[PDB]
């Protein structure tokens, strides 16, 4: 904020604007490319998925892998209620470009731990969400929500029992079935906290309503909504990527950068649109 | 009257709780909810239960009859523990009469939690009250003076006390009770959550609230009112109506947006709009007058659902709408009044706003006719708007 360069002036409608070549073209391109998919992110929805998917196959996602990742990212971490949908973007996106997965994967990995690390609730709340709902798309490895969820109950407090109760809610009935004693694990903790601590009344709350939860076995809470699951069982690829690993979060692939190999770069880009069309 | 009707907002944003299943309530008490007769929560009910129950200090208003001895009658039971035969809720009352029916009505809902509840009466019954308190009653209820006495006597034991209600507040400081009710707080333990329910809110209530609460959360009867402060509103120079629909697509290709509302002029340009949108590959649900009350309610249901990202309408409505980023004024109302009927925060606690309206030069004049009006202020959007949001 006061770290940021500050740019002012009038917005200038494009309608309005309108009225060497190599870096110029590029540049036009990169920024073309950007708005391109912070729309396509602006739109997604439960309803309209699959052509949103088409739509931003067509964009060179490998180039703008990091652009896409970021507006990904930002829009779930600003519009939680969405975050399903952006789950399931990201696995559709995930089983044909693997590696656009794990950037994303890698960055919310790390968005998390700064949020714990700040002790800023409300991003580690949407960033456990949206990591419960990758888990649920078979997106990434089970074993990160357990490791998430033994950090957030080691030393409870208030805040993280609820991070961690909001996260068991939603990753939950994924978790009883590719993990059963990992999530009874969870479970016995929350009892022997619930029981053998000293905690206040939100605390206590919160515990019993998890485990209300178990006992409806989630039925509020389903792996993936109807409308949702697009992507074939052995289509997909899950990434296994624990909670403490030292990850790039390869923010630089967000700056714009003249590319030498811009021609054979996009020539590859378009082989490979053809192929999954 | 139908105090369905009556209307609350809240100091913060809180979970909205449509049902009694919803709540987060334990079955045994919901059990006892459904056997008394309740169906639908009240307005104040879908609000004040679960800050209540999740452990938050409360303050509840408004007139008689929305619901609110049920709202702590309910949240009261929730927070027992059965198996601890000790005293953890107390309910101060401005007549032993109301005490009683309290008592009653506590004993009905709880009645599958094995709940122990005593109202003291006082009176020849002073014995009989101590015999009882003695035993151990996990909720009792009565005067500020008879509790007070109780706690003295120490046949009232207070350590395991974690609630306090202060059923009609206004009424018990009228009676002459401020002390007593004071004097009780005093005697309680440090972590005691507060619960006040008043019909209204003078200086003596709002100190109480001061003195006992910590970060409360305030449920009052909202104020009919609006204003243009603390909305951002914003205009761009589209010049040309031709010029609008490109500039919304811009927008959406360097803003971050979770849901928008965008208002028209016109039935025909909000048909217009949603046929292009829809196009575009945005989800959008559209609203105009032509279509009967019930239908436009239906269709802000789902768009507060989230099934679409996009509300499209004419004037038929201020806006309730908590995952709403933005409102567009795609056209710039013909009468300056509908304005702020579109993008105006209603109540003491309003949302904080952004709105930006597309002005062709043709309005010139209309957006200077709004901002003489309403007096306020509307500024050239800047480049950098995407960061103020």
């Amino acid at each position: 904020d006061p770290l940021l360069t500050r740019t002012g002036g009038a917005y200038i409608p494009p309608a309005k604007l309108r009225m060497k070549n190599s870096l110029a073209y590029q540049r036009m391109s990169w920024e073309a490319l950007k708005k391109s998919i912070n729309g396509l992110i602006n739109k997604v929805n439960i309803s309209n998925i699959s052509i949103i998917i088409q739509e931003l196959l067509q964009e060179n996602i490998v180039r703008g892998r990091g652009l896409l990742s970021r507006s990904v990212l930002q829009a779930q971490s600003a519009s939680p209620i969405f975050t399903h949908v952006y789950a399931a973007l990201v696995a559709i996106i995930n089983s044909k470009f693997p590696q656009i997965g794990e950037l994303i994967l890698k960055r919310l990995i790390l968005n998390f731990r700064k949020g714990y690390r700040r002790n800023d609730k409300q991003l580690c709340l949407t960033a456990s969400k949206f990591v419960a709902h990758l888990i649920n798309q078979n997106v990434a490895h089970e074993v990160l929500c357990l490791e998430m969820l033994t950090l957030l109950l080691e030393r409870p407090t208030d805040d993280s029992v609820e991070v961690a109760i909001g996260f068991l809610k939603e990753c939950g009935l994924k978790l009883t079935q590719v993990s059963p004693r990992g999530i009874n694990a969870i479970f016995e903790r929350l009892r022997n906290i619930l029981h053998e601590s000293e905690i206040d009344k939100r605390v206590q709350y919160m515990i019993e309503v998890m485990f209300a939860v178990r006992k409806d076995g989630f039925k509020d809470h389903p792996i993936i909504l109807e409308g949702l699951d697009l992507v074939e069982e052995d289509d997909q690829f899950t990434h296994m990527l624990p909670l403490e690993d030292d990850y790039n979060p390869e923010d630089v692939l967000n700056v714009f950068k003249m590319d030498p190999n811009f021609m054979e770069n996009e020539e590859k880009y378009k082989a490979i649109k053809k192929e999954i069309l | 009257e139908d105090m369905t009707k009556v209307e609350f907002e809240t100091s913060e944003e809180v979970d909205v709780t449509p049902t009694f299943d919803t709540m987060g309530l334990r079955e045994d008490l919901l059990r006892g909810i459904y056997a008394y007769g309740f169906e639908k929560p009240s307005a104040i009910q879908q609000r004040a239960i679960k800050q209540i129950i999740k452990g938050r200090d409360v303050i509840a208003q408004s007139q008689s009859g929305t619901g609110k001895t049920a709202t702590f009658s309910i949240s009261v039971l929730q927070c027992l523990d059965i198996q601890v035969r000790e005293t953890q809720a107390l309910i101060l009352a401005p007549t032993r009469e109301l005490a009683v029916q309290i008592q009653k009505g506590l004993l009905a809902l709880g009645d599958y939690m094995n709940v122990q509840c005593h109202a003291c009466i006082g009176g020849t019954n002073v014995g009989e009250d101590i015999r009882k308190l003695d035993y151990g009653q996990h909720v009792v209820a009565g005067t500020p003076g008879r509790v007070f006495d109780m706690i003295r006597r120490r046949s009232l034991r207070t350590r395991a006390i974690k609630m306090l209600v202060l059923d009609e507040a206004d009424e018990m400081l009228n009676k002459g009770f401020k002390e007593q009710i004071y004097d009780v707080y005093r005697y309680l333990p440090p972590a005691t959550q507060v619960v006040l329910i008043s019909a209204t809110l003078p200086h003596e209530i709002l100190e109480m609230t001061n003195k006992f609460m910590t970060d409360p959360i305030r449920i009052l009867v909202k104020r009919d009112e609006l204003t243009l402060e603390g909305i951002k509103q914003f205009f761009v120079a589209v010049e040309r109506e031709e010029w609008k629909f490109d500039t919304l697509c811009d927008l959406y290709d360097t803003l971050t947006i979770t849901q928008a509302v965008i208002f028209c002029n016109t039935k025909r340009k909000v048909d217009w709009l949603t046929e292009k949108m829809r196009e575009a590959n945005f989800t959008v649900s559209s609203m105009h007058g032509d279509m009967p009350q019930k239908e436009r309610e239906s269709i802000m249901k789902e768009f507060r659902s989230g099934a679409s990202r996009v509300l499209i309408s004419t004037d038929v409505w201020g806006l309730d709408v908590p995952q709403v980023s933005l409102i567009i004024n795609y056209d710039l109302p013909n009468n300056r009044e509908l304005y702020i009927h579109r993008i105006g925060r209603s109540g003491r606690y309003g949302r904080k706003g952004v709105a930006i309206n597309f002005v062709k030069n043709d309005d010139i004049r209309i957006l200077r006719d709004i901002e003489q009006y309403y007096s306020t202020q509307i500024d050239e959007m800047p480049m950098n708007v995407a960061d103020l949001i």
